């Protein structure tokens, strides 16, 4: 059992890269509102399962105007899969027991500004003792090699300034130094087949997904496989019990 | 001559970036941190009088209700400094630095889906107020397969809303169907860049990504040929005349009625 959250603005390729990292299309009859309905569009919660996965999306995070309780919907949603779990350990039947609890949160920043807005700062501190936090850029091919690291180092050190905790990778020796330096991951995703190989076609060249050299799709696919056990260890024995001793106070 | 310019879209789409491309001339970068939008203007002297509006801190407040009013509140004070001058007894027009805004640059960011709500809202309000040309920013996000279906998605949004975009003039023949075809290929994708690199033979605006490279003035690449084309001194006055016998006239028949 594996729980990924799913954060960031609309039209940022999220849906892509999820039907990407596991070639399954989660989302085959999902409408887009118009630009009238995103005016008022609040945040909604919707949770798709496939096999032990769940990937939780929250379409309208952005969408609003007015972002008037654009982050209480989904860290409700955290805290509530806190207490269902809590009230069920304390039950009698911990034998069949669902481990709904976010193990992970991808939370997906524009390559299209000079950093992160302050939407990304508030909603990182507001869940970064929660939830154990992937920071991604999406849309990679749209930023040149020089563009690329520009906004990396500018987003680690906006993190640093701001005392984000995202979720840091522990500690094969060139695989894990390969992977910690790509940080904050840019990646590019695709459902298109293109003599033939996944990616986007361009009148200039054809980006392909899984090029290393292109865009870190696949590392960041590699991280998730092998640190899934440890993104669930730390949410249980950290983000979890973090909450237990907070929910006593009350 | 006189001709002003309104850029408006959300930090770092790359607003100074295309003047640039536009002129072949460079002319600071904002921060996300501003409590509110403002405006910066600068006038460049090239025969023609340029002057560069451009919003700072559109788009980065989590709070994104009031972000059309400094717009607005900017192209009135512009409207209201030339009504000032025409009610002025002995009055200077003939030497007068016409500052009103004579086109809008809406930029639109590359989601691939259609408008955001803070484009329908700003466009909205700035329907009777300027000249506004509707353009996809950073078209280098977006495939040829996507291009097509995006422009027609935010067409049917500014048809749907009943935003009034600017045309240009089909009522002269001499340049109606190449005006026919710019307004056809609305909204514009543009790309900019302020580097060349030597494609062929001749040095020409690009950007090098690791699997190929960006030509800004190849028709085929993007837009940016089409919009280049409305600096055309039969395109660019009747901007400026659209502007005051329209959108201005707009403003005078407010402030007499009271
Ligand atoms: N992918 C892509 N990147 C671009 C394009 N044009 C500019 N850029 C990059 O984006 C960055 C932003 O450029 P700016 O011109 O400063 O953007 P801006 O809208 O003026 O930013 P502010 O004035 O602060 O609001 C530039 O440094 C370029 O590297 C483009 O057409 N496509
Ligand atoms: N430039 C670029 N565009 C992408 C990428 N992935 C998806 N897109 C495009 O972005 C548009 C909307 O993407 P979508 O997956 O619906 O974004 P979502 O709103 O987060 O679900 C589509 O037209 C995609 O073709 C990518 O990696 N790079
Ligand atoms: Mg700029």
């Amino acid at each position: 059992e594996f729980t990924l959250m799913v954060v960031g603005e609309s039209g940022l390729g999220k849906s892509t890269l999820i039907n990407s990292l596991f070639l399954t299309d989660l989302y085959p009859e999902r409408v887009i509102p118009g630009a009238a309905e995103k005016i008022e569009r609040t945040v909604q919660i919707e949770a798709s399962t496939v096999e032990r996965l769940t990937v939780v999306d929250t379409p309208g995070y952005g969408d609003a105007i007015n972002c008037r309780d654009c982050f209480k919907t989904i860290i409700s949603y955290i805290d509530e899969q806190f207490e269902r779990y809590l009230h069920d350990e304390s039950g009698l039947n911990r034998r069949h027991i669902i481990d709904n609890r976010v193990h992970c949160c991808f939370y997906f920043i524009s390559p299209f500004g000079h950093g992160l807005k302050p939407l990304d700062v508030a909603f990182m501190k507001a869940i970064h003792n929660k939830v154990n936090i992937v920071p991604v850029i999406a849309k990679a091919d749209t930023l040149t090699l020089k563009e690329r690291e520009r906004l990396k180092k500018r987003i680690l050190d906006e993190i640093e300034e701001h005392n984000i905790k995202i979720y840091h990778l522990p500690d094969f020796k060139e695989q894990t130094r390969l992977l910690k330096a790509s940080i904050p991951f840019s990646v590019v995703g695709s459902n298109q087949l293109i003599k033939k190989v996944r990616g986007r076609l361009y009148p200039w060249g054809v980006v392909e997904v899984e090029n290393p050299e292109h865009n870190d799709f696949l590392k960041l696919r590699t991280m998730l496989i092998t640190h899934m056990q440890d993104l669930q260890e730390v949410t249980q024995d950290l983000h979890y019990e973090n909450f237990r001793s907070e929910r006593l106070k009350r | 001559f006189c001709f002003n310019i309104l850029c408006v879209g959300e930090t770092g789409l790359g607003k100074s970036t295309l003047m640039d491309t536009l002129f072949n001339t460079k002319f600071e970068p904002a921060t996300h941190t501003q409590p509110g939008v403002q405006l910066q203007s600068n006038t460049y002297d090239l025969r023609l009088k340029l002057t560069i509006v451009s919003t700072v801190g559109f788009g980065d407040q989590i709070n994104k209700e009031d972000s059309y009013k400094p717009i607005v509140e900017f192209i009135d004070a512009q409207f209201e400094a030339y009504l000032q001058e025409e009610l002025k007894i002995r009055r200077v027009l003939h030497t007068y630095h016409d500052s009103r805004i004579h086109v809008c640059l809406y930029f639109i960011a590359p989601t691939g889906h259609s408008l955001k709500s803070l484009d329908l809202v700003t466009m909205k309000k700035l329907d009777s107020k300027v000249n506004i040309i509707p353009i996809i920013a950073k078209a280098d996000a977006i495939s040829k397969s996507e291009l097509t279906k995006f422009k027609i998605k935010i067409t049917s949004e500014l048809v749907s809303n009943g935003v009034q975009i600017y045309q240009f003039p089909t009522d002269d023949e001499s340049v109606a169907e190449i005006n026919g075809t710019m307004n056809a290929h609305l909204p514009f994708a543009v790309i900019g860049s302020t580097e060349e690199l030597k494609i062929g033979n001749k040095m020409m605006r690009a950007r090098q990504y690791p699997w190929g490279t960006v030509q800004v003035e190849n028709e085929a690449h993007c837009d940016f040929v089409k919009l280049r084309e409305m600096l055309i001194r039969v395109n660019m006055e009747d901007l400026r005349e659209q502007t005051h016998t329209r959108h201005y006239e707009l403003y005078r028949r407010c402030k007499l009625e009271e």
